């Protein structure tokens, strides 16, 4: 019962660490999406105001 | 019945079997039982530790 418990605990922990690592990389994908859209509307704001 | 010196020779036989039983027989037997009782108790503790 102690041996089997160790194996699942490890299996559970490895799953939890995998989802947490995915969520931080998904957060960096959200960051880089937000930053590229910010850059995209900053160039577009300048170009419209000078055109104006 | 016959009042007899067998009372004295049997008192030597009695004492010598209690000294050898006290030293040699009883400490090793109780060691073996109580060591098994500890193993069973460590089994109980191990189950609780697994679920913790």
């Amino acid at each position: 019962d102690l041996d089997l418990a160790k194996a699942s605990a490890t299996d559970q922990l490895k799953k939890a660490k995998a989802e947490a690592q995915v969520i931080i990389e998904q957060a960096n994908k959200r960051r880089s999406q937000i930053l590229d859209e910010a850059k995209a509307e900053a160039e577009q704001e300048r170009t419209k105001i000078v055109a104006q | 019945m016959n009042l007899n010196a067998t009372i004295l020779g049997q008192a030597i036989a009695f004492v010598l079997f209690v000294l050898f039983c006290m030293k040699y027989v009883w400490p090793p037997l109780m060691a073996a039982i109580e060591k098994r009782q500890k193993e069973i108790a460590d089994g109980l503790a191990s189950a609780e530790r697994a679920h913790k």
